[PDB]
């Protein structure tokens, strides 16, 4: 009677149950153990399931250990990178009718499911989260997938980024505790500059914008421009070595591959999601920089609001509890009568 | 409206939540 919605990120699983207005279990998508309980072992790599054996342990750990349900018990609610393969699509269908024995299953894309969360249906998404970032433009609630965008560059690129400019220097952090140390001081005290340049001088040019912070052997750090320099990385991915253009010129792009009809409603329609565009500053940069780029008459505006963290699951829990959504589960007779391929037909 | 429309405008509609 209750559906499940379950987001398995590549950072942090989010699950609970439809109709809510967050996630009960929020724990991250590892196995040494699993979960919150070998080495470390992420079975999702940048949003796509590579670990099957891991993966089900890591699902059967939501449903026993963290939300305390019986899946078989419930429709469960799924969700998926941009671009999932179709054989990776089968591959999850069948677990979950075989092994879990769901009586009921769907399976829907990340941002299509945030751009649900902010009440639309049509529009462009950037979801970020740990291991992956998209532009994703949705008509309709359709992903268009020849202009879905894939950047390999998100939360877990810039926290080692972090590392690596305060290990430069003297502050060595290495270790995986030392990176989870790291993720805190970014996600505290990061924020997307205006003006890269400005900012940089205003950086060199007073104290006004350090923060302190203590490590653990009580050793207190200042960090200054580093608080915008990790960031940047989204919007000047050269700073890690990478060729590709930053998230406002593949957000362009991605628009420029959609037909001039739905333009307008992209540009006025770019729903932020995923923990990644968490920092201050970033919608406003976006704002900056996708003007710069538009027509100059293009209306523009960047949605991304305070819960955006755990926008995709809150999509999730509406799509799963609107009434109008109850016949577009697959049941377990048509995945009996149609195998796995049957997730093509409804998702 | 088909079934599919009928779910576009609940989306947009939107609902409460219930608080966890
Ligand atoms: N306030 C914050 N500021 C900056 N980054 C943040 C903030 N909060 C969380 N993050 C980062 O967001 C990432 C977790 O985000 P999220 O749960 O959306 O990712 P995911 O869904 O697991 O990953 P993906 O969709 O890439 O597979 C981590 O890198 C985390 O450090
Ligand atoms: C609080 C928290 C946040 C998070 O995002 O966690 C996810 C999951 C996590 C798994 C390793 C770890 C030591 C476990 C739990 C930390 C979970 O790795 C991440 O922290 C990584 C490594 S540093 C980073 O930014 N992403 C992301
Ligand atoms: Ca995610």
């Amino acid at each position: 009677t209750t559906a499940l919605v379950c987001d398995n990120g590549s950072g942090l699983v989010k699950a609970g149950f439809a109709g809510d207005d967050a996630p009960r279990a929020v724990f991250p998508s590892i196995v040494g153990r699993v979960g919150d309980e070998r080495t470390l072992k992420y079975p999702i790599e940048h949003g796509i399931i590579t670990n099957w054996d891991d993966m089900e342990k890591i699902w059967h750990h939501t449903f026993y250990n963290e939300l305390r349900v019986a899946p078989e018990e419930h429709p469960t609610l799924l969700t998926e990178a941009p671009l999932n393969p179709k054989a990776n699509r089968e591959k999850m269908t069948q677990i979950m009718f075989e092994t879990f024995n769901v009586p009921a299953m769907y399976v829907a894309i990340q941002a299509v499911l945030s751009l649900y969360a902010s009440g639309r249906t049509t529009g462009i998404v950037l979801d970020s989260g740990d291991g992956v970032t998209h532009n994703v433009p949705i008509y309709e609630g359709y992903a268009l997938p020849h202009a879905i965008m894939r950047l390999d560059l998100a939360g877990r690129d810039l926290t080692d980024y972090l590392m690596k400019i305060l290990t430069e220097r003297g502050y060595s952090f290495v270790t995986t505790a030392e990176r989870e140390i790291v993720r805190d001081i970014k996600e505290k005290l990061c924020y997307v500059a205006l003006d890269f340049e400005n900012e940089m001088a205003t950086a060199a040019s007073s104290s006004s914008l350090e923060k302190s912070y203590e490590l653990p052997d009580g050793q207190v750090i200042t960090i200054g421009n580093e608080r915008f320099r990790c960031p940047e990385t989204l919007f000047q991915p050269s700073f890690i070595g990478m060729e590709s253009a930053g998230i406002h010129e593949t957000t362009y792009n991605s628009i420029m591959k959609c037909d001039i009809d739905i333009r307008k409603d992209l540009y006025a329609n770019n729903v932020m999601s995923g923990g990644t565009t968490m920092y201050p500053g970033i919608a406003d940069r976006m704002q900056k920089e996708i003007t710069a780029l538009a027509p100059s008459t293009m209306k523009i505006k960047i949605i991304a609001p305070p819960e955006r963290k755990y926008s995709v699951w809150i999509g999730g829990s509406i799509l799963a509890s609107l009434s109008t959504f109850q016949q577009m589960w697959i049941t377990k007779q048509e995945y009996d009568e149609a195998g796995p391929s049957i997730v093509h037909r409804k998702c | 409206p088909s079934p599919r429309e009928q779910l576009m405008e609940s989306i947009r509609k939107g609902k409460e939540l219930k608080q966890i």
